[PDB]
């Protein structure tokens, strides 16, 4: 059955989750440089035990993810009314395939992908239909999925497109915004066009 | 690649 959250504990929920995540995403970064380092250089015992720890680190993600997008799909947007909070939550369907895909393997990484990108084009396409340029879950959602298309699919052109789009439409809407309604949304904007100025 | 902040 059903759920409703508001933004504050909707907030309050996904920071948390997020937090624990990306100490286990960096974590795995880590173990698998070291695991290139060596298996590159030699050696019989240290390479098993680096294998094992990234394999036990995978399994930990993997079990956090499915678990949060199990509640997803099974409790949260099914329940969701207004417009931002489906935007809120296919956006993170996207966020937690994607971060499936960053680590998964053949076709689990294929499938992990597929998940993402229908998560993300959901959200875009209520985010066009209801909420504005600016809005702070909307240029949350280009500025991932951008990233998505970047790093994941590898499509530089579409991430580059997606995400210039994004910031522009924002920069257009922005003369007409008011001061705490911009300051909500400034950061996401300039990371927005970090990334861009990056991405040539 | 910079993906939304904490």
């Amino acid at each position: 059955m059903d759920v409703e959250l508001t933004v504050e504990e909707r907030n309050l929920l996904s920071v948390a989750y997020k937090n624990v995540i990306g100490a286990r995403r960096a974590s795995w970064r880590i173990i698998s440089s070291i695991e290139q380092k060596e298996e590159n250089k030699g050696g019989e015992d240290k390479l098993k035990m680096i294998r094992e720890y990234r394999q036990m680190v995978e399994t930990e993600l993997k079990l956090i993810c499915c678990d949060i997008l199990d509640v997803l799909d099974k409790h949260l947007i099914p329940a969701a009314n207004t417009g931002e909070s489906k935007v809120f939550y296919y956006k993170m369907k996207g966020d937690y395939h994607r971060y499936l895909a960053e680590f998964a393997t053949g076709n689990d990484r294929k499938e992990a992908a597929e998940n993402s990108l229908v998560a993300y084009k959901a959200a875009s396409d209520i985010a066009m239909t209801e909420l504005p340029p600016t809005h702070p879950i909307r240029l949350g959602l280009a500025l991932n999925f951008s990233v998505f298309y970047y790093e994941i699919l590898n499509s530089p052109d579409r991430a580059c497109r997606l995400a210039k789009a994004a910031f522009d439409d924002a920069i257009a809407e922005l003369d007409t915004l008011s001061e705490e309604s911009y300051k909500d949304s400034t950061l996401i904007m300039q990371l927005l066009r970090d990334n861009l100025t990056l991405w040539t | 690649a910079n993906t939304e902040p904490i």
